[PDB]
């Protein structure tokens, strides 16, 4: 703060300027996928298809 | 009970010590007064001379530019033992008391 | 982590924002000037005649 005071006047109160932080998070959950193929459809789907 | 603040604007309490007057327009006509008015130069105060010098700059700021105070002080000139003006003066004290 | 449970320390990133509107617009275009004396004093013509 820039208060008015006069000339012959005593010095004003404090002030000073301040700075807050943010903490935003990250470790909560997990995006993901399965699928879960067997072990005959991988080889017998290298002949069956075109 | 009176709450008076010098009435120039910006220049109420001057650190040079000069309050200067603004200039008003005196007989609600055609005269105009330019004052100043020096602080403190044969001693401060003693608490009695911050309120009359509180009035001294209210009949001067507002009471010679109204319209109504100069007449009133007209009338007291008009009375029929009002010579000689040391008894102009102390004929408007005993209307002030 | 019970081990690294409560000595872990806070590393405030080098990203300080700033969030506040101090412009001087005006001011910087008013062509400034020095003035030691108590008042100035210049003298405005009416006219009359």
């Amino acid at each position: 703060t820039a208060t008015g005071v006069a000339i012959t006047g005593s010095a004003p109160a404090a002030s000073m300027d301040a700075t807050l932080p943010a903490q935003l998070p990250i470790s909560a959950a997990s995006v993901q996928s399965t699928f879960t193929l067997n072990l005959k459809e991988i080889e017998e789907s290298k002949e069956q298809v075109t | 009970p009176l709450v008076y603040t010098p009435a120039v604007r910006g220049g109420a309490n001057p650190a040079s010590g000069s309050y200067l007057l603004d200039p008003q327009y005196v007989n609600s006509g055609v005269d105009i007064l330019q004052a100043t008015y020096g602080y403190n130069i044969n001693g401060t105060a003693n608490a009695d001379q911050l309120l009359q010098r509180d009035a001294i700059l209210a009949i001067l700021e507002y009471a010679l530019k109204d319209t109504a105070f100069v007449n009133a002080i007209q009338a007291v000139a008009a009375g029929s033992g009002v010579t000689t003006p040391a008894s102009f003066v102390s004929a408007c004290v005993t209307k002030l008391t | 982590a019970k081990l690294n449970l409560a000595v872990l320390n806070n590393v405030f990133s080098e990203l300080l924002t700033q969030e506040i509107n101090r412009s001087a617009t005006f001011l910087g275009l008013l062509s400034k000037y020095p003035e030691r004396k108590s008042n100035i004093q210049w003298g405005v013509g009416m006219g009359g005649t």
